[PDB]
């Protein structure tokens, strides 16, 4: 779901451990690839907020570069695609809706 | 073996509720009474028979009673249709109960051992709590879904959903069924929790408690915070949180061997604590008129009284007086409005330290049957006034006998008083301020009953007592706690030689085994019976 | 026929270590110290060398690689390997003579033939000169198999040599997007930076090493003058301080009496004579040294916490300094400005090796073995 | 030649060279064993077990090591335990069988041929607790040194389970197999089939005992940087009961290893295995510690003849011990002789040692049979100077007495003095445990830095310090214990030092009353002088001179093993009677102090009888009470004042 | 009042006054979604107007390619917000004996935002009827007002 902006189509494909023609396998860590995910969650800046009121906030993901560029407490602007992925109730079985978020560019 | 032996039991049983019929006639030779019990149980339908044990244990010399108190719950169904027999044919909507008492020994419960297990055993020990009695299922109609077929004929103690048979065979699935809450015997039921006797726990071990459960008319026969003893069956009950610990649980599975080509491995883990089930209760621990009578016809019995109420003590006559008036009431209900009065009488005991001050409280909580003691420091709110227990086990709530919820028409012997601290001390008092205790959580709200009597000792607040202060400053207690005390004693000392020889007499005088030196003129054999013609007196 | 695997008769355990950076430019890499920051992901699969302290470990106990089981219609062992965290039992007997059979009889585990490892495994905290700026000293979770396990204690520095491997956990379902993995160290050799002083016997370049410093002579004042002279003078402090070190004799009476074989010294003066630069010299120079401070944490800070351990379903105690110093020094600075809580557990430590606890579920009598400066 | 898998053993070439050993052992560890009369050493003590039931062969395995052919058994029944053992139990049948055939004897033959014999293995090397305890450990003899915290209660095991059959009136039995309850599906055909139709029935089958107890662990070294660890040990049937909380004990057993279910859901098992103790003998008592109160434990030496186990209780001592034990008591300096032994490296000081022996004595303990009861014992204090004994006493207090919690200052308050209530995370319910003093129910506690404990806490011993109770109301329990404690106290005055120019009721900065209801207490002020200071240093120095005391015989005193055979003895078994006689001097020494209270006559007495349980008098002498007067004004140096 | 709700005109518009307590969170619910099948590369779409447990509408249960086997193309629909709000009776007005009571209320659209904790409110709105997945009785559910407007006093504080 994180790496098209558009809804390919699911591929909820199975981890090898056998081979098509039936042999034993093993793993060649570090011939695979790995990448960094972080979801970091900002809520509105204090002095432009309506005081009195609740803090509200939403879940940033972010890919392999910015991770190492927030911490807590920083100010902090985003840009990005707020999409609205899964399919939540109408779906499985059940309310609350669908999973809003932003990926971080 | 026993589908054999069990009818020779029952003939045995019933041959002893046969051969023996009431004697004792002009107190003469003895022949037990239970034809004449049942033909008083006629009238009744209470079905709630007491057989005592040791009227049992002759016959057969020892050889049917020493078989059927270990291999009991084997031979418990032969027993009662063993009476059922009996009662069809000397008497013409049915259940019974059946208890042995009297047994010739008393088990403390940390001797409990599995060896016993659906044995008779003889138990005491202090109930800690009770509970909401409710209906268990006994026999019940089950009906099945796939026809109106009906079973009543019941399994029931567990596994008690499932009968193999369907009055018609074919079933499209034959072994499961539907209950009906409407077709049911019921029973009530009731849960104790049972406590170990503090005057026997184990050096450093912890007071022991374990659960016991109630069935019939012996329900309704416990009460919290007291002494009793049991009879019964040494039952066990399937235990979950036993894993995580040590050593290999069994396991049972269904075999694989002999069926072919048909958890779905079949498998179980029977892992068990040890509760009891108790068939009989009683709240362990003629010519007394012509005692009573013969006391209050006497002047003196009064001034014999306060040098009575406490034989060790030396002197103190004022704290007599006090602690004997403190066991005795005054008309709380004295209204018209229908607001009722603090009718009973607080008392709080003063003094330099090593005043015998606090031997009162151990006599007091050694004779006064309805007494507690705490030592004040180590104490709760929590702890006086009663506990709840959150809806735990399935149930609905249950209250837990908070120790001055306990002493309900009584003393507390509040020793060192002072050293609580300000939130239990206020609880006293909003329970001062009103005979009533309310409790708070979980928005479960209880008002509780309470009518008490305080006895405190209390220490200045350097032990040693200013004359030259007023109560207030000197005992550091906030007016409204250290009112409602109908009086305050209080003990000043020093060396007065004439006394001190006496005193010092009196201390290893009394260090010669048992010996009179505090004998009364009278002893409680008849005091505190006197004390209850006293109360039901109401002047 | 079929055989027991030679995986299954392996009489040893394998490790490597890396080669020091000195091979590396001789002949002209393989192993920088990285940063627990300096990581950065993508070395999966790698052999790394990581430096930090070692915060919190676990106990030693086992863990299961192949379960053996038993079945006696058969007489064929039933060997299953274990790999994750968590196994089935393959009660169902796969048999090579049970499986061309009508009955499928049952088999029963045996808790000797199934090998095991000893499992060990702890925290490294980034080393925190390492950290940037304003960041925080993050940690990493380190597993152990077999000999090496008891080469890791709290409170120490260490150079960890081993591969660096994904763990497959995610988060909790919904806190997810995929496939996401646990990181976790299989740690293969170990060195220290400070050293264990139990282990010292002599060979070939440890001998010379002392005999060359011997032989120059005055070798007492050599040491003193040697400790912190990076500040002025002063030797009589700086010549105890190696007293304190070294520290005399422990004796046992061999009839039930103990009495202090170590040195307990205040440095009591006013400001500008520097003391917190000689606490923390010696802090460097002694193995198992710790600092202190005077305020705030350290009721706990140096007594025995109690904490349900997170990796297995125990409570433990907790040290604190005194307690995560042992056999070493612990400093003390701004001293007057403890508490009486605090006092009342130095002054039991220096009077004597121990400390007594007796407040909720801690009852123990506690080894301090520590000296105080 | 025949051998089991997996293992070393052969069956019939052990069973021989065990009964060549049975047959043939006389005392050869001392011959061999190392720089260190008696004959068939274990045959007295088989023909002595088989008229008295005690089915129990206890085994000291070090026999074995020292004697010529039974090295090749060691280290197998080590490393072996559970099927070598196993061998034991049938040999030793065979081998008491031997001695009937060859007597003349009556019909023991009608049970032991039925009856089964066992060995508990107790006397194995030392070990580092848990810790040296790696997977290569598992499934073999251990012993751990130690004591109690908490013990489970009693739980249900299956070994017959029974099966009721729902129709054609025929029920089975199984026995329980490594574990498992294969229960049969077939309604055992041959009287008919139906097939699942049968039920397991709870109450018709036959458990054993079971128990669990918790270990806090304690070796005889430790590494740096350790911390104390709670191990949970199972102990069977025929130990239940055998010991429970503060007890010091050394106990043996098999290491061995379980998984846990995650979860009471389903069976996936954690593979980090968990670990415990299978308890096999447990050595309740030392050489080097007294004994535990008999009058205190009488509930408890009933139960194990009713229990039928002979795992010991009191240290058992000889006739030729005994008839030393009273050559010695007539000696006229008994009086000073412990006085010095007691504490062979503390100078002087002899008043404070006197005291603390007559306090390790207690007295005497009495009872009205049911409406109050009494005890033998001084509650202590020591007060004056820095640099003396103070600290070091209470640690050879703490290491004499076989019970007891070295509590300390600020770091001991109410919740954890008495008992409270805490999770027990291993199965995640509450629980109770006792707390310092309840562990203490007997013996001393052993209290200092007694002033720096705070004004709230020491409200709890203003009650136990006579009263020797504690009473409880706090959620979840409301009950009056047992605190039978003696309490032994290190104090300090006010400020720092010592100040004469002060009265020391001020001085010791201790409220007026519970200084009052202290038994005993002492002085210790240092007022320094040559020719006593340089004696004491001398003395000092001696331990340094060889670099072990080994010659610390010098100056001669009893060896602690007689010593606390002793007083186990006269603690046990003499309860001396206060004459009418002894009144007279008592009552003018009382007065004397009032020209003070109660608690000085209360204390005088049970000080004096002490004295009389030294020299092991029945009853009391007038002379006995002029010794424990001087006691108490001298150790407050009364005359100076 | 709330003290006078009834299960008498359920349904039915209620007008009801009291102060909000929270405001929870915007939600997202669909308005238009465009769903392809994963199997059988066929397009259709839905619409929901009004109704934003039980009710409403869910993906079509098939469309062989089996059960649930509905893509929702994200990327070419369209979304709305919607808003959880408590309002509880008025302190200033409640038995003596006891907490107040409070109901659970909705709203969408423009109707988000409207409103402030703490205001001082009237609700007309349909006291309406929902099932909750309790841990409550042995067959009941659970009562909720679907905002269709609110108004206010003018301003609170
Ligand atoms: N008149 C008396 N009768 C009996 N015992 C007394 C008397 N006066 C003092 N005592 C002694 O006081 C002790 C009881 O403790 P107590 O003085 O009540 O403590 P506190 O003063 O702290 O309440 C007993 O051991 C008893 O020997
Ligand atoms: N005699 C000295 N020689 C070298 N540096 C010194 C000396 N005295 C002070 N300093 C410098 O002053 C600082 C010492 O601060 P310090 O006095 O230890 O703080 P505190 O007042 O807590 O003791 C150090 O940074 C050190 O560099
Ligand atoms: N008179 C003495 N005899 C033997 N040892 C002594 C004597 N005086 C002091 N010591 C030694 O001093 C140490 C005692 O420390 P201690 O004085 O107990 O601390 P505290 O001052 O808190 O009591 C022990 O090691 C002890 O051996
Ligand atoms: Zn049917
Ligand atoms: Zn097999
Ligand atoms: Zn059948
Ligand atoms: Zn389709």
């Amino acid at each position: 779901a994180t790496t098209t902006l558009t809804t390919r189509i699911p591929t909820p494909a199975i981890y090898p451990t056998e081979d098509t023609e039936g042999n034993k396998l093993t793993t060649e860590y570090g011939y695979s690839t790995f990448i960094d995910h972080q979801r970091i969650t900002v809520q509105e800046m204090p002095e432009m907020a309506p005081a009195g009121q609740l803090p509200r906030s939403i879940d940033v993901i972010l890919d392999d570069d910015l991770v190492d560029k927030t911490k807590p407490g920083d100010r902090v602007n985003v840009v990005g695609v707020f999409k609205s992925l899964g399919a939540g109730g109408m779906n499985q079985s059940n309310l609350i809706g669908f999973k809003t978020l932003i990926l971080g560019n | 073996v026993d589908d054999v032996t069990g009818e020779k039991v029952r003939e045995a049983f019933e041959q002893f509720l046969e051969d023996f019929s009431v004697q004792s006639t002009d107190t003469g030779e003895v022949e037990k009474v239970y034809r004449a019990q049942i033909e008083f149980m006629k009238i009744y339908d209470l079905n709630t028979i007491y057989i005592d044990y040791q009227h049992l244990s002759m016959r057969e010399n020892g050889a049917l009673a020493m078989a059927i108190s270990e291999q009991y719950y084997r031979f418990l169904p032969f027993l009662q249709k063993g009476l059922r027999r009996v009662v069809r044919k000397y008497a013409p909507e049915r259940v019974f109960q059946i208890s042995f008492f009297n047994l010739p020994t008393v088990h403390r419960i940390r001797d409990i051992r599995s060896e016993k297990i659906g044995s008779l055993l003889s138990i005491s020990g202090t109930v800690t709590r009770t509970s909401e009695v409710r209906p268990e299922l006994y026999k019940a109609s089950f009906t099945c879904d796939m026809c109106r077929a009906i079973v009543d004929n019941v399994e029931q103690s567990f596994k008690y959903t499932e009968p193999t048979f369907c009055p018609n065979p074919s079933c499209e699935n034959r072994a499961f069924w539907t209950l009906n809450v409407t077709r049911s015997r019921f029973l009530d039921w009731q849960k104790v929790r049972i406590q170990e006797n503090a005057n026997e726990i184990p050096t450093g071990s912890m007071p022991r408690t374990l659960d016991v459960i109630l069935r019939g008319d012996s329900v309704e026969r416990a009460k919290p915070g007291d002494r009793c003893k049991f009879t019964g069956v040494e039952i066990v009950v399937p235990d979950v949180t036993q894993l995580g610990l040590p050593g290999v649980k069994p396991s049972s599975t269904l075999d694989t061997r002999g069926i072919s080509k048909t958890r779905s491995l079949g498998v179980r883990d029977l892992t068990y604590k040890i509760s009891f089930l108790a068939c009989h209760v009683i709240s362990i621990g003629s010519d007394e008129i012509n005692e009573l009578k013969e006391m209050v016809k006497d002047e003196h019995i009064y001034d014999k009284l306060v040098r009575s109420i406490a034989p060790a003590v030396f002197g103190h006559e004022a704290v007599k007086k006090g602690i004997l008036l403190q066991m005795l009431g005054g008309v709380h209900k004295s209204t018209v409005e229908g607001i009722k009065l603090r009718g009973d009488i607080n008392i709080c005991v003063v003094g330099d330290p090593s005043t015998s001050k606090s031997q009162f409280l151990k006599y007091v909580v050694g004779f006064a049957p309805r007494s507690v003691y705490t030592s004040g420091k180590a104490s709760s709110a929590a702890g006086l006034t009663a506990a709840v227990v959150r809806d735990e086990e399935g149930g609905d709530y249950t209250i837990e006998a908070g120790a001055l919820m306990l002493a309900d028409n009584g003393i507390c012997c509040i020793d060192e008083f002072d050293k609580m601290d300000i939130s239990d001390q206020v609880a006293i008092h909003e329970a001062m301020e009103q005979q009533t205790i309310s409790i708070a959580k979980a928005g479960i709200h209880a008002t509780l009953n309470a009518r008490t009597s305080i006895l405190a000792a209390a220490n200045p607040v350097g032990g040693r007592y200013n004359r030259k202060l007023s109560l207030r400053g000197n005992l550091n207690m906030t007016a409204p706690i250290m009112s409602r005390f109908d009086l305050f004693f209080v003990i000043l000392d020093d060396c007065n030689e004439k006394i001190d020889t006496e005193l010092a007499s009196h201390i290893v005088d009394l260090h010669m085994k048992r010996d009179e030196a505090i004998e009364p003129p009278f002893s409680a054999e008849q005091l505190r019976r006197y004390i209850k013609y006293a109360r039901t007196f109401k002047p | 026929t079929e055989l027991f695997p030679p995986n299954l008769t392996r009489r040893y355990f394998l490790y490597f270590k890396p080669l020091s950076q000195n091979c590396a430019r001789r002949y002209r890499i393989s192993s920088k110290p990285l940063s627990v920051r300096q990581i950065k992901g993508d070395f999966l699969g790698q052999l790394i060398t990581v430096r930090g302290i070692i915060t919190r470990v676990s106990d030693v106990k086992p863990a299961v690689e192949v379960i053996a089981y038993t079945c006696d219609q058969c007489g064929y062992e039933v060997f299953q390997e274990v790999n994750s965290r968590t196994f089935t039992p393959l009660s169902e007997c796969t048999s090579e003579e049970c499986s061309q059979n009508q009955t499928k009889g049952q088999l029963f585990m045996s808790t000797r033939a199934s090998k095991f490892s000893a499992f060990q495994e702890c925290k490294i905290q980034e080393l925190s000169q390492q950290v940037p700026v304003g960041h925080i000293p993050r940690s990493l979770n380190i597993h152990v198999n077999g000999t090496l396990v008891r080469s890791l204690s709290p409170g120490d520095i260490v150079d960890v040599t081993g591969i660096f491997l994904p763990a497959p956990y995610t988060g909790f379902k919904a806190l997810k997007a995929g496939l996401l993995t646990e990181t976790y160290l299989e740690a293969q050799f170990v060195r220290q930076h400070k050293k264990k002083f139990a282990s010292f016997s002599l060979t070939s370049d440890v001998e010379e090493r002392v005999m060359e410093l011997i032989t120059s002579g005055d070798v007492y004042n050599r040491l003193a003058k040697s400790i912190a002279p990076e500040i002025y003078g002063n030797l009589d402090v700086k010549k105890a301080l190696l007293l304190l070190l070294v520290g005399g004799v422990d004796k046992r009476v061999g009839d039930g009496m103990k009495i202090r074989g170590d040195i307990n010294v205040c440095l009591m003066g006013d400001p500008g004579v520097a003391k917190s630069q000689l606490l923390k010299a010696i802090c460097k120079i002694s193995p198992r040294g710790v600092y202190t401070t005077g305020k705030g944490s350290s009721g706990v800070g140096l007594t025995a916490a109690v904490m349900k351990d997170p990796v297995t379903d125990e409570m433990i105690l907790e040290g604190g300094a005194l307690v995560l110093a042992d056999n070493g020094i612990c400093c003390i600075d701004e001293f007057d400005k403890m508490d009486e809580s605090d006092r009342t557990a130095i002054h039991e430590v220096m009077e004597q090796q121990t400390i007594s606890i007796s407040k909720a579920g801690i009852n123990t009598t506690l080894n301090a073995r520590t000296s105080i400066l | 030649l025949r051998i089991i898998w997996g293992t070393n053993v052969s069956i019939q070439e052990c069973t021989t060279n065990f009964r060549n050993f049975l047959m043939s052992f006389k005392y050869k560890f001392r011959k061999i064993l190392d720089e260190r009369d008696e004959e068939l050493y274990y045959i007295k003590q088989l023909n002595e077990m088989r008229e008295l039931g005690t089915s129990n062969l206890n085994l000291d395995a070090r026999n074995l090591l020292a004697y010529k052919q039974t090295e090749d058994l060691y280290h197998q029944l080590l490393n072996y335990p559970q099927e070598v053992i196993s061998i034991m139990d049938q040999t030793i049948k065979d081998c008491m069988v031997s001695l009937i055939v060859d007597n003349n004897l009556d019909y023991d033959l009608d049970e032991i041929e039925t009856k089964f014999y066992k060995v508990r293995p107790y006397n194995v090397g030392s070990c580092k607790g848990m810790r040296e305890l790696n997977p290569n450990d598992i499934d073999k003899l251990i012993n751990l040194k130690g004591l109690v915290l908490r013990s489970t209660p009693v739980i249900p095991d299956m070994k017959v389970a029974f099966f009721k059959c729902n129709v054609c009136d025929h029920t089975m039995a199984v026995e329980i197999d490594r574990g498992v309850i294969q229960e049969p599906a077939r309604c055992e055909r041959i009287d008919c089939n139906e097939p699942n139709s049968m039920s397991l029935i709870h109450n018709r089958c036959s458990f054993a005992d079971k128990q669990v107890i918790k270990l806090q662990e304690t070796p005889d070294f430790v590494p740096d940087g350790q911390t104390p660890h709670s191990i949970s040990l199972c102990v069977y049937d025929e130990l239940v009961d055998s010991c429970r909380a503060g007890d010091r004990i050394e106990v043996t057993g098999t290491f061995r290893s379980i998984p846990i279910r995650a979860n009471s859901r389903q069976r996936v098992l954690k593979s980090l295995y968990k670990t415990y103790v299978d308890v096999v003998h447990v050595k309740k008592v030392s050489d080097k510690r007294l004994d535990v109160d008999t009058s205190t434990i009488e509930q408890e030496l009933m139960q194990n003849k009713v229990d039928h186990n002979e795992v010991e209780e009191v240290r058992q001592i000889t006739d030729q011990d005994l008839a030393k034990i009273r050559e010695v008591a007539a000696r006229e300096d008994l009086y000073s002789l412990l006085a010095r032994s007691i504490a062979p490296s503390i100078y002087e000081l002899e008043d404070v040692k006197k005291g603390i022996l007559l306090q390790l004595f207690g007295g005497t303990n009495k009872t009205f049979t049911k409406g109050g009861r009494y005890r033998g014992d001084i509650n202590i204090l020591l007060c004056g100077d820095p640099s003396t004994s103070k600290s070091q006493i209470l640690q050879y207090v703490h290491k004499i007495t076989p019970r007891g919690v070295y509590t300390s200052g600020k770091g001991s308050s109410a919740v954890g003095l008495t008992a409270y209530i805490t999770r027990d995370v291993d199965t995640k319910q509450l629980v109770l445990e006792s707390g310092a003093l309840v562990l203490s129910d007997g013996g001393v506690c052993c209290i200092d830095e007694f002033d720096k404990m705070s004004d709230s806490t020491r409200s709890v011993l203003h009650e136990v310090m006579e009263q020797q109770t504690i009473s409880i109301a706090k959620a979840g329990i409301i009950t009056t214990l047992n605190a039978r404690s003696s309490i032994l106290a290190s104090a300090n005055p006010i400020g720092s030092r010592y100040n004469p120019n002060l009265p020391v009721t001020e001085n010791i900065d201790l409220p007026p009353p519970l200084l009052s209801r202290f038994d005993l207490v002492y002085l210790v002020l240092d007022k320094v002088d040559e020719k006593n200071d340089r004696e004491l240093a001398k003395h000092l120095t001696n331990l340094y001179l060889e670099d072990k005391p080994e010659h610390i015989s010098q100056d001669d005193v009893l060896p602690v093993e007689f010593l606390t055979m002793y007083i186990s003895y006269a603690k046990e078994h003499i309860h001396p009677i206060i004459t009418e006689a002894a009144k007279t001097e008592l009552v003018r020494a009382y007065v004397g102090m009032r020209k003070a209270t109660t608690r000085q006559l209360e204390s005088m007495i049970r000080l004096a009888e002490a004295h009389a349980k030294m020299k092991l008098k029945n009853v009391v002498e007038l002379e006995d009470v002029q010794e424990a007067v001087r006691l108490i004004r001298s150790a407050i140096k009364d005359y100076a004042t | 009042p709330l003290r006078d709700l009834d299960s008498e005109h359920v349904s039915k518009i209620v007008r009801l006054s009291g102060i909000i307590i929270s405001t929870s969170v915007l939600s997202s619910r669909a308005t238009y979604l465009s769903i392809m099948c994963r199997n059988c590369r066929h397009t259709t779409s839905i619409t929901i107007n009004n109704f934003n447990t039980g009710n409403t509408v869910s993906l079509p249960r098939s469309c062989n390619c089996g059960p649930d086997p509905y893509i929702i193309i994200h990327e070419s629909s369209k979304f709305i917000d919607q808003q959880f709000l408590k309002l509880q009776e008025i302190p200033e007005l409640v038995p003596v004996g006891e907490m107040p009571r409070n109901l659970t209320m909705t709203c969408d659209r423009y109707l988000t935002n409207k409103v402030i904790p703490g205001t001082r409110v009237t609700i007309v709105g349909i006291y309406s009827i929902y099932n909750s997945k309790n841990g409550s009785g042995v067959a009941i559910r659970t009562p909720y007002i679907k905002i269709l407007g609110i108004q206010s006093d003018v301003e609170t504080s």
